[PDB]
């Protein structure tokens, strides 16, 4: 595992040498290939190195980050085009990636938290540094302060577990089952925030709408998963307490998913709409996760991988349109099929994946969470039908409205799509399908 | 009575006598067998088991 870490560390100096922007991604893509060869993992931890291991769960999430963090560099070519502190920008991602790799590769719960939040600050610099609109302040704080407010109490819950278990290592924790009501709320309300839950999602539409394209990728790509990944490790020893209060979370997320889907239909901003679509699906992920069944756990792991690639993908396309039309509102963006017809194909495939269209990896995960939820209670069929219905209602509205109609009138002349953009879109979607072939690996982490 | 007036400073001097009481005060030392013990210097100090034992042994 140290092979990855020391590779990244020695790539830090590449931020300082000039005319090395493009030589960075290749080193970032090549390491993904090298990491892609060392899959021999199992449910239990493997490749121990001083505190760094990796199981099938951590592997897929790590590999997802390397892929996504590599696409960030492709997407944010404008930073290179205007030399807008590109060297500092590169160092932000290389640091950020290292924090993620450690976070998932950490074997002890305290470490996971140590790099859990620490990744936030590199993200926070990203929003303020390279965001256009003035609201990146008022969205910079929300991201920082919702997270800190609920992560600091989690730190107490972590330490209280040493004095009982005597250690942080995940395997040793699973041997215990705790009965204290507050402790349950000090290790899940901290992750329920970052999922996010419907009622505490108020930061998500602000952070995503204002953050740059690259920040949108990682915020939607890996930050929403750290909440999901964290839960998968800490419901193991909260099984008893999970049964007394699960019905509160399931109802909120399920009803939260439906209500947000209606909110999606009344949006008029591409960035906002995609961001609210994240809350909709993340409600199903959390819902199935708390069902605790074998299906709900394997499925939740799957959907987190698939959704991140998609929602990250859809943020590419919004940036492409915004870069030229200059406005992210739906009213400006119309009939793009008649300006950039080649682009509209990628709009569809990424859009179709978001609505659980086949043969994507997204449908495999969504079939499963749906199974666990139904088994949990037949009453869940009511909204789970509504949520899947409306989860396509806004996706069509997102795609159709922005691509189909007659062209805008005031738009000034702008460049057409470039090869970089097409290559970026392929790398987002094409794995999202081929992964179905080897779901063997990225599914059975239990 | 053939007595003599002692010199002016005769009685201001230290006067050492032969104690007829013959019971000069004794001497003893208090004993606390229950005193808070400390680590003795002769105690051997091998390396700690797994070092610091902090979080990730750091
Ligand atoms: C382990 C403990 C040691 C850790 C490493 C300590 C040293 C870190 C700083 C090393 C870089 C110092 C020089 C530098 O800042 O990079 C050059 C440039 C900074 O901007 P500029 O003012 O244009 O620099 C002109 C000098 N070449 O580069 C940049 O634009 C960004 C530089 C990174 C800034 C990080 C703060």
């Amino acid at each position: 595992m140290l092979k990855i870490i020391f590779f990244l560390l020695f790539l830090i100096p590449f931020c300082f040498i000039n005319n090395m922007y493009w030589m960075v991604q290749i080193m970032m893509f090549f390491i993904s290939f090298i990491f892609l060869l060392m899959n021999n993992f199992m449910n239990y931890w493997s490749e121990i190195s001083y505190f760094l291991g990796c199981d099938m769960l951590s592997y897929g999430l790590i590999l997802l980050s390397l892929w996504i963090c590599s696409l960030m560099l492709l997407a944010s070519e404008m930073i290179n085009k205007h030399n807008n502190y590109k060297n500092l920008f590169l160092l932000n991602i290389i640091i950020l990636l290292l924090l993620l790799i450690l976070t998932f590769s950490s074997m002890s719960l305290f470490m996971f938290y140590l790099f859990f939040e620490s990744s936030l600050i590199p993200t926070l610099f990203l929003i303020l540094g390279w965001g256009y609109q003035p609201e990146r302040l008022q969205a910079g704080l929300y991201l920082l302060f919702y997270t800190l407010l609920v992560s600091l109490p989690m730190l107490i819950g972590i330490f209280y577990l040493m004095n009982k278990i005597g250690s942080m290592n995940f395997y040793l924790m699973n041997n215990f089952m705790f009965n204290y009501d507050l402790l349950y709320f000090c290790l899940l309300c901290a992750f329920l925030v970052k999922m996010p839950m419907f009622l505490v999602h108020l930061w998500l539409p602000k952070a995503h709408v204002e953050a740059p394209v690259s920040g949108s990728m990682i915020l939607a790509g890996i930050m929403l998963k750290l909440g999901g990944y964290g839960m998968l490790r800490v419901i193991s020893f909260l099984q008893l307490m999970n049964l007394k209060y699960s019905f509160v979370w399931i109802s909120i997320s399920l009803v939260g998913g439906v209500l947000v889907s209606l909110v999606c239909l009344r949006q008029t901003d591409l960035k906002a709409l995609i961001a609210y679509s994240s809350v909709a699906h993340m409600g199903i992920v959390l819902s199935g996760l708390l069902t605790m069944t074998y299906w709900g756990l394997c499925g939740s792991y799957t959907l987190m991988i698939a959704h991140g690639l998609c929602s990250s993908g859809l943020f590419c396309l919004a940036n492409v349109s915004y870069e030229r039309l200059g406005s992210r509102s739906m009213l400006i963006n119309k009939g793009l099929l008649n300006f950039m017809p080649s682009m509209t194909l990628w709009w569809f495939l990424l859009s179709s994946a978001n609505m659980a269209a086949p043969p994507t990896l997204n449908l495999l995960g969504e079939i499963y969470l749906l199974n666990s939820i139904v088994s949990w209670s037949w009453i869940s069929m009511i909204l789970l039908s509504f949520l899947s219905f409306f989860s396509a209602a806004y996706t069509l509205y997102l795609y159709s409205f922005s691509q189909h109609g007659k062209l805008f009138s005031g738009v000034y002349s702008f460049s057409s799509g470039k090869i970089r953009e097409y290559l970026l879109m392929l790398l987002h979607w094409l794995p999202l399908n081929l992964l179905i072939l080897k779901s063997e690996s990225f599914m059975l982490w239990l | 009575f053939d007595w003599d007036r002692p010199s002016y400073g005769y009685f201001s001097r230290a006067k050492v006598i032969q104690s007829a009481r013959e019971a000069p005060k004794k001497e003893e030392k208090v004993s606390y067998p229950d005193a808070t013990p400390g680590l003795p210097e002769d105690y051997p100090k091998p390396p700690a088991k797994y070092g610091s034992r902090f979080h990730w042994l750091e």
